[PDB]
RNA sequence: CCCAUAGUAGGCCUAAAAGCAGCCACCAAUUAAGAAAGCGUUCAAGCUCAACACAAAAAUCCCAAACAUAUA
RNA sequence: ACCUCGAUGUUGGAUCAGGACAUCCCGAUGGUGCAGCCGCUAUUAAAGGUUCGUUUGUUCAACGAUUAAAGUCCUACGUGAU
């Protein structure tokens, strides 16, 4: 079971998928930047 | 007792274990069951080589791993035991097991039409 | 005339300047013929896609074939092939220049009506060949009826107004959140998230 | 089979059971090819009773019994 | 419960029947596991539960009888049956690998010779997934598939 | 590759991650609301009328007859002016309280044939019953009084 | 047999069974209906 | 077996119509269209009458007739001889109510056709949807 | 004791049109492999076949594979024999084609094909890089009366 | 799940094609039923709609070991 | 046109073969427009096996004679420090 090529690359690449802990960062980061929204609207 | 070890699922029908004798055409891969009624000692003596370190202690720390099918054990390795570690999990009751009284401790769920058969 | 009519392989007057190839046509919501006219059944395009010609023919044939010609009529709500896809020899090196006219196609987008049936008969009279029919298109397709339309559609801004996350792809992208428009396209602020490509993600608020 | 009597009592409480028994199974279309069969309906905690030549009475007491019970027993001893 | 006896005279017989506990702690509620306030806290191993929706021969009961939801009914049918693979329920038999948790019947599993890349294993499921929904007591998600 | 492909191309994973964050998210019902708490109308009429019409009523389980005995039956039956009738229980349930037979209820239950008349020919209709040995008899009522089986009896002899 | 990845029946006395871990089509009239998923 | 057979009195032997079908029971066709030309007398000639012979089991004939059929009977009340093509705008001849009526009158009495409907209605409307399907139109 | 059966002789391969490469001759040549022919089509007598009844569909006579590179030829498709009773005719839609009668008789009733040229086939000191690609000619296809 | 009376094989042309090769009407009785929606008949005959009624496969050898529920 | 142009021609053949199964034969099954024999088709099966000659450098191909069969492929179109 290989990957065509060089992994990450090309048209055919490694499936990569999201983590619980990869969705938790991400909202983590929104949240912060929803705060950055408020404090900047005044 | 490793003879009587449990697979959770279906893994019994399913867990492959993989082996090559190094000549061609040697390639043997023989199911969990098969495994455990050839040797009763393989799959939890794998599993452990499994999860130690992968150097050059492993085997000596293997050396250390006495694993008995049965109840049965040496007197010597009886003499030695110090401890005796908590199983894991924790096996669940039969009804067979269950008393009476636990029986009727829990409460019936619902009213069987009388009418029928059963 | 209670009948599909006949579409040509190519236009009578082809084109002599070539064409680039614009996916655009293709990427994105259909913005032309998404809505019924005269009809009460439809083949629903639940992707962007290339019409060629053969798909012209099964198409007519298969609905020709499997309809009532007294009560139940067609028509297409597709123009006739006419976008020339300059495919070139049957082994070449590169270079040369761009290549020559060898099949003509009409683009398609997610939600346009590739075929519009009517006449008196119900829809799942004809939910069978139309979604044959559909299965056979080169994009996903869907046999949809009026009143199965406008219900997905309700449906879809029913999940917009009721779904309990908090953050939408409209939202990050617009804000441009956490730079996500260093990953993001541009299309990407007006298709909200919902097409990657020619493929539309209806599942997707 | 033989023959074979039906009784039950709908005037006093009613049972189903045998009505749907003798509506299914006492009908023209089985003894079409059961012809050997002799079918009584004498009606008035039921009564089905089958009367076999050879060595065999069946008495169905089909007050708690149902349709598909009585039916599958006397096919079973129809099989013997 | 009616009972058919045999003497040839066969005559059904009604015979003792239990009866729903007193005093449901949710009184007027669809299905029993809702009036006994149970959705999501039974497992396979709740022989208990289970055993009251079983023939005595192993086989599950009909929804219309025992009144269960739709979801209920296919948990606890479920659930019974993994009770039987694990060995739970040995007196509710028609007339040796110690298993539990096994979704499929044994004899119709194949064994898994090419598991697949790291992206694309072939997992051995564990459990139903019915039960997903149950109470989590654990950090992490019970896991499906092993 | 193009942004437009045959195939779905791969997405930048930071794309991916923004995808599965906002997926869309379904509401909670609150407590699953399952395991929470004019042919019709000329059935109604015409047995309306026929219940008045009807001097002498009578049931039977024409069902186990064939297409030409139940043909021949019915021929026998309006040689007299008998006629023989059968209608949903779905809708004579109702009729029962709603003409007020109380009485009847445990007596309409399965396949129905009603045999409404004015003239007692129940003797003959009884000797005819006799050759073919089942369809017996089920209790009716006259003019509001119930008869069983025996009662027709007496009142054919 | 014949492998078919959907299952139809054909005849009235088709009937889909899952044995051995799938869907099969058996016919006892027709045995030509058989199928295998 | 009930055999289901629309011979005209008129030719009683016409052959395949006849012969092959009514043979596979096994029959005896002499007796057959002797009754059949018995009847033909005991009614008037030449003219399609349905038959209702029922073959027993014991190798025994039992005819039973009635009217004669309808589609015929309307087309000679109509004077017509063979029916309009179309039978939707087609028509050659014109029967009246009153006529209809009186032919009716004579129609609801057979046993093996069934037509033992006491309302006149029951009749007159069967016998008028089946004049509207053939290519005749009812006046008034 | 009558039957009407559709024969299919076998088309013949298609040539192919390659070009021959190698480390030191870059330009080795032509190198199309021609088509193979396509398989005949047969009926023989056999004494154990009582009748017709036994007969089938369009019989379709194999057709030769199409050629290859390094000149490789295709194989010739294989010939189908179909049997028959003895004393049977064997018409076609009016000619009589035979009449066949001894155990074994056996008659071609379509030909394959001949299979296609490969672009080698052309090469010659005046044409020294041929494309020509000729397909495979199909074969003779007809529908049979037989009777006994 | 049931079982399917009868005007009549509705006529037309069609050897007859009756529901089925095809047009045109598509009424009708009992309480209740489309002069054809699918098999099968040269044509008939025999069966079902209903309504009565109640996914995957490639070539050296699979590829961490394992694990469903101890508190976020 | 990404590795190799600071001694690796290439094709066939010989020798020895490792492997895949998308099975040519041998094995076990379902269906059949399979009465039997026979075929046709599909599922499963890779343990084993899978010929000798004429022309041609040939792989192929044709032809001759066989065979249970003379399988489709990969292996730097396996294998020239053999
Ligand atoms: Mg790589
Ligand atoms: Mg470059
Ligand atoms: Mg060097
Ligand atoms: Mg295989
Ligand atoms: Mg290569
Ligand atoms: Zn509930
Ligand atoms: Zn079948």
């Amino acid at each position: 079971g290989r990957i065509p090529g060089r992994q990450w690359i090309g048209k055919h690449r490694r499936p990569r998928f999201v983590s619980l802990r990869a969705k938790q960062n991400m909202i983590r980061r929104l949240e912060i930047e929803a705060e950055n929204h408020y404090w900047l609207s005044m | 007792n490793t003879r009587h070890i449990a697979f959770s699922g279906n893994k019994w029908e399913q867990k492959v274990y993989s082996s090559h004798t190094g000549y061609p055409g040697g390639f043997r891969q023989v199911t969990a069951a098969q495994l455990h009624l050839r040797d009763p000692v393989a799959i939890v003596k794998l599993a452990i080589y499994g999860m130690l370190p992968k150097n050059l202690h492993r085997r000596t720390m293997m050396e250390r791993l006495h694993l008995f099918p049965d109840e049965y054990i040496p007197e010597d390795i009886l003499k030695n035991l110090v401890e005796e570690l908590p199983q894991p999990r924790k096996i669940p009751k039969r009804l067979d097991e269950y008393t009476q009284e636990e029986i009727d401790a829990f409460p019936r769920l619902w009213t069987p039409p009388e009418d029928y058969r059963l | 005339k209670p009948k599909l009519r006949f579409i040509e392989r190519a236009p009578l007057v082809p084109k002599v300047r070539r064409e680039p190839k614009n996916l655009s046509d293709i990427r994105g919501p259909s913005t032309e013929a998404t809505e019924f006219t005269e009809g009460n059944f439809a083949i629903l395009a639940l992707g962007g896609g290339y019409l060629h010609w053969g798909h012209f023919e099964m198409m007519r044939l298969t609905i020709n074939r499997s309809m009532d010609p007294k009560n139940m009529f067609a028509i297409w709500r597709v123009p006739a092939p006419f976008k020339p896809i300059t495919r070139k020899s049957v082994g070449h090196r590169m270079g040369g220049g761009k290549g020559a006219i060898d099949h003509y196609v009409t683009p398609v987008k997610a939600g346009r009506l590739v075929v519009e049936m009517g006449g008196r008969c119900e829809f799942e009279e004809v939910q069978g060949f139309l979604d044959q029919v559909a299965h056979k298109l080169p994009f996903a397709a869907k046999a949809v009826s009026r009143g199965t339309l406008e219900k997905m559609r309700k449906d879809q801004e029913e999940r917009e107004r009721n779904n309990q996350n908090p953050w939408t792809f409209e939202r990050i992208a617009t804000a441009n959140m956490l730079g996500i428009r260093k990953v993001l396209s541009p299309y990407d602020l007006t298709h909200k998230g919902k097409y990657w490509g020619k493929f539309y993600m209806p599942k997707r608020v | 089979v033989k023959q074979v009597r039906v009784q039950f009592c709908p005037f006093e409480k009613n049972v189903e059971s045998t009505r749907t028994f003798l509506q299914t199974v006492s009908s023209e279309k089985v003894r079409s090819t059961n012809l050997n069969c002799s079918v009584i309906a004498d009606v008035r905690e039921p009564c089905v009773d089958v009367l076999f030549g050879d060595g065999h009475r069946l008495i169905m007491r089909g007050a708690h019994l149902t349709a598909l019970e009585m039916l599958t027993a006397f096919a079973s001893h129809i099989r013997a | 419960f009616r009972e058919v006896v045999e003497t040839t005279i066969i005559e059904g017989r009604i015979t003792a029947t239990p009866k729903e506990s007193p005093n449901p702690p949710n009184p007027s509620g669809q299905c029993p596991i809702c009036r006994w306030n149970l959705k999501h806290k039974y497992n396979y191993d709740d022989v208990l539960l289970l055993s009251q929706f079983i023939r005595p021969h192993g086989g599950m009961l009909p929804r219309k009888i025992t009144g269960l939801c739709q979801e209920e009914h296919r948990k606890i049918e479920e659930c019974v049956k993994m009770a039987h693979r694990a060995g739970l329920l040995p007196n509710h038999r028609p007339r040796q690998l110690n298993r539990y948790l096994t979704r499929w019947a044994p004899g119709s599993v194949k064994p898994i010779y090419k598991k697949g890349p790291r992206w694309n294993r072939v997992r051995m499921p564990v459990g139903s997934p019915l039960l997903r929904d149950n109470v989590c007591y654990s950090r992490t998600p019970w896991k499906l598939y092993h | 590759s193009k942004a437009v492909t045959r195939h779905r191309r791969v997405m930048h994973f930071q794309r991916q991650k923004l995808m599965a964050v906002t997926e869309y998210i379904p509401p909670k019902p609150a407590i699953h609301p399952s395991c929470l708490p004019g042919l019709i109308r000329l059935l109604r009429r015409e047995i309306a009328a026929v219940f008045q019409d009807n001097r002498m009523i009578a049931v039977c389980q024409n069902v186990a007859l064939s297409a030409e005995d139940k043909l021949l039956m019915r021929h026998q039956l309006r040689k007299h002016k008998i006629l023989m009738k059968v209608f949903p229980n779905q809708v004579l349930k109702p009729f029962l309280e709603d003409s007020k037979y109380q009485n009847l209820l445990p007596l309409f239950v399965g396949h129905n044939m009603l045999l409404v008349s004015e003239e007692p020919k129940v003797k003959e209709m009884v000797r005819i019953l006799r050759t073919v040995p089942f369809l017996p008899l089920l209790g009716g009522c006259i003019d509001d009084t119930i008869l069983s089986r025996q009662g027709f009896i007496n009142y054919s002899k | 047999f014949k492998n078919k990845t959907v299952l139809k029946k054909r005849c009235k006395d088709c009937y889909l069974v899952k044995r051995r871990g799938r869907w099969y089509v058996y016919c006892k009239t027709h045995p030509r209906h058989k199928q295998r998923q | 077996g009930v055999i289901r057979a629309i011979v005209r009195a008129g030719l009683a032997m016409p052959g395949p119509p006849l012969g092959p079908v009514l043979g596979q029971r096994g029959v005896s066709i002499n007796q057959f269209c002797k009754e059949f030309n018995e009847r033909t007398k005991d009614i008037k000639e030449g003219i399609p009458l349905p038959t209702k012979i029922l073959v027993k089991p014991d190798r025994t004939f039992e005819i039973k007739i009635g009217q004669p059929t309808v589609s015929y009977f309307l087309k000679a009340a109509a004077g017509i001889e063979k029916g309009a093509r179309q039978t939707g705008k087609e028509v050659a001849g014109l029967v009246t109510l009153k006529h209809v009526y009186e032919i009716a009158r004579i129609k609801a009495q057979d046993e093996a056709f069934a037509l033992q409907d006491v309302p006149l209605s029951s009749v007159v409307r069967s016998i008028i949807g089946s004049a509207r399907s053939l290519g005749i139109r009812v006046v008034k | 004791d009558y039957r009407r059966v559709l024969v299919c002789g076998g088309n013949g391969g298609a040539g192919a049109s390659c070009f021959h490469s190698e480390p030191r001759k870059e330009f080795g040549g032509p190198d199309g492999g021609d088509g193979g022919n396509g398989g005949h089509v047969i009926l023989r007598v056999d004494q154990q076949v009582k009748s017709l009844s036994s007969v089938l569909s369009r019989y379709q006579g194999f057709s030769g594979e199409d050629g290859g590179s390094k000149n490789c030829f295709g194989r010739s498709g294989a010939v189908l024999y179909i049997r028959v009773p003895v004393g049977t005719l064997v018409k076609e839609g009016g000619r009589v084609v035979a009449d066949l009668s001894c155990v074994g008789d056996e008659y071609i009733a379509a030909l394959g094909g001949a299979g296609g040229k490969g672009n080698r086939f052309f090469l010659a000191n005046n044409n020294r890089a041929p494309v020509t690609c000729t397909p495979g000619q199909p074969g003779q296809q007809r529908v049979l009366h037989l009777e006994l």
